[PDB]
DNA sequence: GCATCCGTGAGTCGAGGGAAGCACAATTTAACACTTTTGTCAAG
DNA sequence: CTTGACAAAAGTGTTAAATTGTGCTATACTGGGAGCCGTCACGGATGC
């Protein structure tokens, strides 16, 4: 019932490496690596292909390109001589070895995606993380400088761990970059804080973070850095009051307004009934009141047959006449 | 179209993609930096549509007529805004996740198709055990393989990878086997390590290895960082290489020709697996699999003898197959949609169908279970592999929003972050599976994400619940969203906040009328502001409506003349004042809002019992119906001076209360005076003659010839009540003084206020002769006596009448106990002189008690006992002490009068102000054997007064905790009684009940006649299915039951005429979804038959559930009435004999048995030795009678006597509980119930049909059924009656609606999806959560149509 | 346990202070708790 | 909340009066026109400044939620005529 | 039979409550100028 | 009424900075940690 649990069972099933084996198994993968090039220059085909074939093969049909095309170019493998046929052997027990390599070393990412706990991902969420960049190690380590796979595993497991972080920890996500300054500028705040025997002005950040780094700046960078809160968080000591149940909807229109729109459009059409039957129609298209959009005095006069100074003389003249019936009547100021 | 019916139904992956207008790839919901949505996120404008309405994310459209266009840059279509509500996404699955909801419903949908437990399916879907798709011919441990066979890790890896072992060897010693050699159990490797399993050992790495030169056994070493290149005893020629390093310089070569050992393993790997040499090239490769004649090498020389996987080593130049199966093994839901997809459900039924005929019942049982769900699969046409998600949907974003709040910061809710772990965990997957990942990392990922769909569709359902980073609250989920009581249901969709809504403290008005109440002017403002805004353009207070809203905005705008334009406005209007809890419906009424200076809301006094709403700060909402429909409803129907009877009663429900009843009983209460007191005269004029005298006072009884009168009888002779008012006036006589009064021609001997009350009826009635015949004169006018006179009045002059009257009765009633004199003192509370007798009696008797103790004579428990029993009886007589004082000597006591006009008080609280406090109980529920003996005049003692506090605390929290149960209790109610409706007239069945009016009576074994409450609660208002003949008065078949009749049925049944009457109850009712007319009988509200139309289920619920609070001050009370409901068996249950039969006891000191004799059978009851056995030797039982105390067990109950015998016990069972509190309930509204808990039948014989036996259906369809089947001449359905109780009947109704918005919201929808149920909108639950006219009232089938014309518009029509 | 301070007058502060609560972060619920927890003990004389 | 200038709520024991009472048109109007039918209402407060009477409501955008609620757990929610035939709630503006 | 798992427990209101750095590339965005529409003033 | 002049705003095009995404780091390091009872009580349904 426990998936850490469960997971700390299944990582022991498999024994650690001793030093040789660590080495046999690296070698194998570096050895299988160079051999699939080897076939690869030979045949001609995408390297990248020939060790998905050899991987797909090596993990079996327990793992769902095609199965048709894996057999095909597999027995077109198979069609090579002993000598070129070698390489492909070299292949599958390189491939098998990475496999192995990389399950033996489970232990080792949970060591290190302990420490990384409270972050903002789950311990589990971690772990998973930190094997993809434990079988990014596996490609990149190289046996022959004698160091040893922890060494050098650490470094892309840590790197993984913490790239998923900044990534994965924030519902509204902060570039690697932003979050990198926030962090520092907390590390700041903080030995400021100890520092001073009390929390810091953003004067005090600001000149501890260096230069191109003001007051305004670290106001700003605080202020990006603010989580969103959740809509469902009680208050009160009775759970029957949220975060969502005082937060009105200011996008849909209010009754109100709506009602008022409708006024609006019935109290422009009386005043544009008034105008003549052609210069309403200019109007109306200049102000966007048919088509929804605006049209230009060479459209409107396109859409009639004249040239746009005819259409900015009646513009200018329904226009006219409206301020005189309004004037005159005084029954559309309020809805300004 | 219009709405009539609502489908569920299980969604397919390509439904799901159809529904989605894109697949959301990223977590991300919005740019954090401009705060727009990101492309392919949460919030993606492309799917779920533009932010604001026809502008498009590029800003490059942003007109109207764009509508129905996507532009072309940035891919948003041009439209609503709203869209973005109701558009949703999905997010395609790296692998298939199962439905949590048809996993973890018990009994699971997924683990009954499949037949898998609880435990196998989770063990399965969360990658902890592998089940077998294709055993490939895997033998394990000697026994073949078989499909659907759950294998552990350990297992698989053996029968899918082989065994093998490594042994690590101790550093320097040399393995004794060779490389290559095969083993055996238990055979020693090298010197100190023995394997543990047969197979082909082999050298892992050489620590050594011994050349030998020919011309010279040379040893070369061998580091953990150089490998061995050659095999053992390979020839090597001069130069060859031996060991491969890194560094040439330490690399191993050959000096000349020579053999190669191998020497010192680090460790022996023994593998089970077959060692094939070969020469010439090999056809397979590493990892292969081969099988019994396969070829490996040598073209076709070297062949595979057994199955396995084939890995080649180029050392050793041989081809090693590790001896395993390619078994076809898998987890997760991946496996169970493969095992779900390849479901036959049709030869799976009729495999079902052939077990159904199994002897055994469990067997039967399960098949059926299993049947149900493959019939429900069949019939609705889903597909069972439905319930795998490939794909999950995603919730619109503005149902999940991300929005920004007035300060800046943002607020968002918990689904999205469910749906970003489950992103990021999808996407993860994939990523894993690309580059080829070790199945321990791709097993670990996919249990995630089983439990990320999990978690978002029902978080803390497995496992521990998913918290926010940083809090340990959980998030709620999208099955958090739709249940429990802040659910969507319960909160949002049976219950809304609404507009023209207000709230504000109430305050008493006397002086409104009964349809009034004092609406505050600020309040009316805001409430008719839309109706102001017209009433003011209209008028020129404004010049638009637009103009008119701006003057009310600041207060110091508002001209005096808006008041008066608010006054127009609300002219006719009323409004809707609602007190909670609304325990009933008349929690609800219906006011004409008067315009008042102030903020508080003024309540009529005679509504405030039906909203149990006094003036200690109680509050209420007021409500304002708005179109011309709702405001009739409110006007006719809801109107507070409409309302005048109990629904749940049929008695009065406004009627004169605390203060009216103690004025008008103030003034009708006659003065009895002692000084004369029973002096014997002659002559009138010697009476006379002595008051003047001072010897008899006025109202003392005397005797002047033969008669027993009084001197003001004498002395004060009236002609009429205007001469004896006037004398009242001038203060010659008083209201008490008992005259001689002439009115309506008859020579009355009474009080001027009696007569004034007389006066009081007739002038509010406007009838002399009529309100005559309403009214006791001749007693004081008491709370029932005036109950008495409102129900008569309304029942001979009506509602408006009545009102009128009650609003007379108000208006003297709180005129006369003003100027009356009633007032609270300390001496008012008279300290009887029996008292200090009383204690010393008791005392002397609780000494004697204490001797006899001490002597030995009796023990601790019966002296405990005759303790109690001397105090309880001391208690009682100092009770009849503090009333005898008050009735004897001050008659018009304030206390006195309180408690006998019922205005306030009870005998009780009167003893404890007057005479002593009592007995107090422990907490532990025993009693003190000290009594509070000081009354609180007195004033108790501090060890008094904490010796109170015990109780006190008990009863306050008994009464918090009640309320709970009270409240859910009535939920249940409303929700199984819902969609009762009085559909119909008449159904035309014959059936009735026969209504008991003697009860048998146990302890004198004879037959008694109940009470007339009781039987007026049960033949009250009700339509005779049988003709009655008694007392020479044939009431007709047909004929509604009134008071005077129920009254005419008591009398003869007095008389030994009738014992039991037959009348038509819901009970025996036919009508479908409801009962008829003239099964329910009256509206108790309107004495008068009920019409077509009303929600009697909703009205019988809240009927019953109202005094739930009052009914707890075996089982008793609240608790009885709870499991009588739920058809609960009781712990201590009664003994019911099954079969009739005289009784033989056959009592011995060892055990107790009971025998029930019979012609040819006897049954044996083996009772208890504390059994209270209520049946002698020589009495003949029946079925179903009891024969120990203690309740009886419904279920059996049923089984043993029938469906009527249960349905009479329930009845009379609740009953019981109401009427020992003194609350009066119709026996109606608790057989509406009883008729839902009767609904269901159980098939035991299928017949010609399809259903199963022992499945439940409702009593309407089976019956229908059955005579479907008679008519084409098929063998009939044999049905059984069911019971089950109220939260049982309501879960299991046709409608899903209704019961996902009760209770197992998940358990509901889930059932309901799967057999793709139809909800038809029957009840009212269905209709408002739809937001529908609910089918009762006046939105019922039988009313809304009808249409209204006048003789003008119809007379021209009927000429075309 | 942390509230808002009641200090509508002296004595609405004073009481306050002295208040005894069973709920809160590790005791009992006000939905959870029957009546043994709710009554008065005898040995509240004094005390409570 | 009076803070927040809120309605009242009308719960579900509220409802059940109105039931009871027979009101139907008064509890439709509780249900849409007054709390949540966004047409309804827009259209109501406007028929009123304008002296008419408020129109006929519609379905509340509650149960609107509700069914897009119950699709998000994979349920098919449709909502259907007297004949069967599918009705579409959402005015075709979630349809592809 | 009993262990065992699951769902249920009144209403309205109220207020208060609100622990890595670097390099390097790749993409996005402010900044700028030139030309093209649109708008405007004149004239006849 | 249209022609032309005339220019302000708006629209393409280049393009530098600014911002964002991605890879890499080699002693050796190889199975977590918070919870923790007034465990809520009780009825129902399933199961073995
Ligand atoms: C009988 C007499 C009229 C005789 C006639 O018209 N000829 C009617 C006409 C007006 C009536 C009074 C008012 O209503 C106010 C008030 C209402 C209360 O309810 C009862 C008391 C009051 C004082 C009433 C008493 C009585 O009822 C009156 C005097
Ligand atoms: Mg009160
Ligand atoms: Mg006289
Ligand atoms: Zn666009
Ligand atoms: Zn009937």
């Amino acid at each position: 019932s426990d998936p850490v649990r469960q997971y700390l069972h299944e990582i022991g099933q498999v024994p650690l490496l001793t030093l040789e084996e660590e080495v046999e198994l690296a070698r194998k993968v570096e050895e299988g690596m160079e051999a699939i090039k080897k076939l690869s220059e030979i045949t001609g085909l995408d390297p990248d292909l020939i060790r998905e074939v050899v991987r797909a093969k090596i993990l079996g049909s327990a793992r769902v390109l095609d199965p048709k095309t894996v057999e095909e170019i597999d027995q077109k493998l198979k069609s090579l001589p002993k000598e070129h046929k070698r390489y492909l052997h070299i292949a599958r027990e390189g491939e098998a070895a990475r496999q192995h390599l990389i399950e033996a070393n489970l232990r080792l990412v949970v060591s290190i995606a302990k420490k990384y706990t409270g972050r903002g991902l789950s311990f589990l969420d971690l772990i998973q993380e930190g094997n993809q960049g434990l079988i990014r190690a596996v490609e990149k380590f190289e046996y022959k400088r004698r160091f040893k796979f922890s060494t050098y595993a650490t470094w892309w497991i840590r790197q993984a761990i913490n790239r998923a972080i900044a990534d994965q920890a924030r519902t509204i996500r902060i570039p690697v970059h932003m979050v990198e300054t926030i962090n520092k500028l907390s590390r700041t705040a903080r030995q400021l804080q100890q520092e001073l025997g009390r929390e810091p002005t953003y004067e005090e950040i600001a000149e501890a973070m260096g230069p191109g780094w003001d007051a305004k700046r670290v106001e700003e960078t605080l202020k990006i850095a603010q989580e969103p809160v959740s809509l469902e968080t009680p208050i009160g000591d009775e759970k029957d009051s949220f975060y969502g149940d005082f937060i009105p909807d200011e996008h849909l229109p209010s009754p109100v307004d709506a009602a008022t729109q409708s006024l609006l459009s019935e109290e422009l059409e009386k005043a544009l009934s008034k105008l003549s039957e052609r210069e309403a129609m200019v109007l109306k298209l200049r102000k966007g009141l048919i088509d929804g959009r605006e049209h230009t005095l060479e459209e409107v006069g396109a859409f009639f047959g004249v040239t746009r100074e005819r259409i900015r003389q009646i513009e200018n003249k329904a226009l006219r006449k409206l301020k005189y019936h309004e004037s005159r009547t005084r029954k559309l100021r309020d809805f300004l | 179209k219009e709405v009539r019916k609502v489908r569920i139904a299980l969604a397919s992956p390509e439904k799901i993609r159809s529904w989605s207008y894109g697949e959301v790839e990223k977590p991300e919901t919005i740019n954090y930096r401009t705060l727009k949505p990101e492309r392919d996120g949460l919030f993606d404008e492309r799917i779920f549509g533009p932010i604001k309405d026809y502008e498009c994310a590029c800003g490059k459209y942003k007109r109207q007529r764009f509508e129905g266009k996507v532009c072309e840059r940035c891919g948003v279509e041009v439209t609503k805004s709203i869209v973005r509500r109701y558009r949703m996404g999905h997010i395609e699955l790296a692998t298939p996740a199962a439905h949590i909801w048809f996993v973890k419903d018990v009994p699971s949908k997924i683990g009954t198709l499949l037949d898998l437990s609880a435990t196998e399916l989770e063990q399965v879907l969360y990658f902890s055990k592998y089940i077998v798709l294709d055993p490939k011919g895997a033998i394990l441990n000697g026994v073949p393989v078989e499909k659907r066979q759950l294998l552990t890790d350990e297992e698989y890896r053996e029968l899918r990878y082989g065994k093998q072992e490594t042994y690590p060897l101790p550093p320097g010693v040399d393995a004794l086997v060779k490389d290559g050699e095969e083993v055996v159990k238990g055979q020693e490797l090298a010197p100190g390590v023995v394997s543990r399993l047969d197979g082909v050992a082999l050298y892992r790495f050489p620590r050594r290895v011994r050349v030998e030169y020919v011309k010279e056994p040379k040893d070369y070493r061998v580091q953990p960082h150089m490998n061995v290149v050659v095999p053992e005893g390979a020839r090597v020629e001069a130069g060859d290489k031996i060991v491969a390093a890194i560094d040439p310089e330490e690399e191993v070569i050959a000096e000349a020709e020579g053999v190669v050992h191998l020497h010192e393993p680090a460790s022996i790997l023994v593998v089970k697996a077959r060692v094939y040499p070969f020469e010439d090239d090999v056809e397979v490769s590493t990892g292969d699999r081969v099988a019994p004649g396969d070829v490996l090498a040598d073209g076709g020389k070297v062949k595979s003898d057994v199955y396995g996987r084939v890995e080649v080593d180029l050392v050793r130049n041989v081809v090693r197959v590790v001896e395993s199966y390619d078994i076809d093994a898998r987890m997760g839901a991946e496996a169970i949609q493969q095992l779900l997809k390849e479901l036959d459900l049709e030869a799976l039924e009729k495999e079902l169908l052939e077990e159904m005929k199994h002897p055994s019942r469990a067997r039967r049982a399960k098949a059926r279970k299993r049947l149900e769900v493959v019939r429900a699969f069949l019939d609705s046409g889903n597909r069972p592999e439905w319930m795998i998600l490939e794909a999950v949907p995603v919730l619109p974003p503005d149902l999940r929003p991300m929005v920004q709040v007035d300060g800046g910061r943002f607020a968002t809710s918990d689904l999205n972050d469910l749906y970003r772990r489950l992103i990021n965990r999808n996407n993860r997957l994939k990523k894993l599976l690309a580059q080829g990942a070790p199945e321990i990392i791709i097993r670990n990922e996919k249990r995630m994400l089983q439990e990320a769909v999990d978690a978002l569709l029902d978080n803390g359902r497995r496992g521990a619940p998913v918290t926010n980073p940083g809090s340990d609250r959980p998030l709620r989920s999208l099955t958090d969203i739709l249940s429990g009581k802040q659910g969507r249901f319960r909160q949002n969709l049976l219950g809304k906040r609404v507009d023209y809504s207000g709230r504000s403290v109430i305050v008493v008005g006397p002086q409104l009328k009964l349809h009034q109440c004092g609406l505050p002017k600020r309040m009316a403002l805001e409430l008719f502001k839309p109706f102001l805004l017209k009433k003011m353009e209209e008028k020129g207070i404004a010049p638009n409506v637009k103009a008119a809203r701006r003057m009310l905005e600041r207060q110091r705008d508002i001209k005096d003349e808006v008041w008066d334009a608010l006054e127009e406005v609300i002219h006719g209007k009323v409004v809707l004042l609602n007190r909670a809890p609304t325990l009933h419906r008349l929690g609800i009424q219906a006011f004409q809002p008067v315009l008042v200076e102030g903020q508080s809301i003024q309540l009529h006094p005679l509504v405030c019992e039906a909203f149990n709403a006094d003036f200690d700060g109680d509050q209420m909402a007021v409500h304002v119906p708005l179109s011309s429909f709702a405001q009739a409803e409110a006007r006719i129907q809801m109107l507070s001076a409409h309302n005048l009877l109990s629904p749940a009663s049929g008695e009065p429900l406004a009627k004169p209360s605390r203060d009216i009843i103690l004025g008008l009983y103030y003034i009708t209460q006659v003065r009895k005076e002692k000084k004369g007191a029973g002096l014997e005269f002659a002559t009138p004029e010697e009476a006379l003659a002595a008051h003047e005298r001072g010897e008899v006072a006025l109202n003392a009884p005397i005797k002047v010839a033969g008669r027993e009168t009084s001197v003001g009888r004498l002395k004060y002779v009236f002609a009429n009540p205007d001469e004896a008012l006037l004398a009242v006036a001038h203060g010659i006589v008083d209201l008490q003084d008992v005259v001689t009064v002439r009115y309506m021609g008859k020579r009355l001997e009474t009080s001027p206020g009696r007569i004034l009350f007389a006066r009081i009826v007739a002038e509010a009635v406007e009838d002399e002769k009529v309100a005559w015949e309403l009214i006791q004169l001749d007693v004081p006018q008491e709370k029932n006596s005036l109950k008495d006179l409102v129900y008569q009045a309304f029942l001979r002059l009506g509602m408006e009448k009545t009102a009128r009257l009650l609003d007379a009765l108000k208006y003297y009633g709180f005129t006369f106990s003003t100027t009356s004199g009633i007032t609270i003192g300390i001496d008012d509370a008279v300290i009887p002189e029996e008292k200090k007798q009383y204690l010393e009696e008791a005392d002397r008797k609780l000494l004697q008690i204490e001797q006899a103790y001490e002597m030995g004579f009796l023990t601790d428990r019966e002296r405990y006992d005759q303790i109690l029993q001397l105090w309880t009886e001391t208690t009682e007589k100092v009770t009849q002490a503090v009333f005898k004082n008050f009735e004897e000597n001050y008659p018009f006591n304030p206390l006195y009068v309180m408690a006998q006009s019922g205005a306030r008080g009870n005998p009780q609280q009167i003893r404890q102000l007057c005479g002593l406090r009592g007995l107090m109980q422990k907490p532990s529920g025993e009693t003190f054997e000290v009594p509070v003996r000081s009354s609180f005049r007195e004033g108790l003692t501090v060890l008094e007064y904490f010796i109170s506090s015990h109780g006190a605390r008990k009863g306050g929290a008994d009464t918090a905790l009640r309320t709970a149960d009270s409240g859910y209790l009535t939920r249940k109610l409303v929700d199984v009684t819902h969609e009762i409706v009085v559909r119909e007239a008449d159904c035309g069945t014959t059936n009735y009940i026969s209504v008991p009016l003697f009860q048998p009576d146990e302890v004198t074994r004879s037959l008694r006649l109940r009470k007339r409450a009781d039987i007026e609660a049960g033949l009250y208002g009700r339509v005779l299915a049988r003709e009655v003949e008694v007392l020479g008065v044939r009431l007709e078949e047909g004929r509604y039951l009134s008071m005077d009749d129920v009254h005419l049925l008591i009398k003869a049944a007095e008389a030994g005429e009738i014992q039991e009457v037959p009348v038509r109850s819901p009970l025996t009712c036919q009508t479908r979804y409801g009962v008829c007319q003239k099964c329910y009988g009256y509206d108790l509200s309107m004495a008068r038959p009920v019409s077509i139309g009303e929600a009697v289920g909703i009205v019988a619920a809240q009927s019953i559930g109202e005094p739930g609070t009052q009914l707890t001050m075996i089982t008793q009370g609240l608790p009885r009435v709870i499991e009588l409901f739920e058809a609960r068996r009781p712990k201590a249950k009664a003994v019911i004999s099954e079969i009739d039969g005289v009784v033989r006891i056959e009592e011995t000191e060892e055990k107790l048995s009971v025998f029930v004799e019979s012609e040819g059978f006897s049954k044996e009851y083996k009772l208890p030795k504390e059994a209270r056995l209520l049946v002698k030797d020589g009495d003949y039982v029946e079925a179903g009678q009891p024969l120990t105390r203690g309740a009886i067990d419904p279920h059996q109950l049923l089984e043993a006597k029938g469906p009527e015998a249960v349905e009479r016990y329930l009845v009379e069972e609740i009953q019981k509980v109401y009427r020992a509190q003194g609350v009066k309930l119709h026996d109606k509204h608790i057989e509406i119930v009883v008729r839902q808990m009767m609904k269901y039948v159980e098939v035991t014989d299928p017949g010609d049909s399809r259903l199963l036996e022992g499945q439940v259906l409702e009593k309407w369809d089976v019956e229908a059924l059955n005579e479907r089947l008679i008519a084409e001449g098929k063998t009939p359905v044999a049905w059984k009656p069911l019971l089950m109780g109220v939260t049982k009947s309501a879960l299991s109704t046709k409608s899903w609606l209704s019961a996902a918005s009760f209770q197992n919201t998940t358990h509901v929808l889930t059932e309901a999806a799967i057999a793709g149920k139809k909800d038809e909108l029957i009840g009212l639950k269905e209709n408002v959560i739809l937001g529908r006219l609910i089918p009762a009232g006046t939105g019922s089938d039988f009313v809304r149509f009808t249409q209204v014309v006048d003789q003008k518009t119809l007379k021209a029509i009927e000429e075309a | 346990l942390s509230q808002f301070k009641d200090e509508t007058n002296p004595l609405s502060s004073l009481r306050h202070k002295r208040r005894i609560s069973a709920l809160g972060p590790g005791g009992l619920t006000r939905e959870r708790a029957g009546f043994d927890v709710r009554d008065v003990h005898r040995t509240h004389y004094g005390r409570i | 909340g009076k803070a927040q200038f809120g309605g009242q709520r009308f719960g579900e024991m509220e409802v059940w009066a109105l039931e009871a009472y027979g009101a139907a048109h008064t509890l439709q109007e509780m249900l849409t026109l007054k709390s949540d039918d966004i047409e309804g209402r827009n259209a109501a407060y406007e028929a009123i400044i304008k002296g008419e009477d408020v129109p006929e409501p519609s379905v509340p955008e509650s149960f609107r939620v509700l069914v897009k609620e119950l699709q998000a757990l994979a349920l098919d929610v449709q909502t259907l005529d007297e004949k069967d035939n599918p009705v579409d709630i959402f005015e075709g503006l979630a349809s592809k």
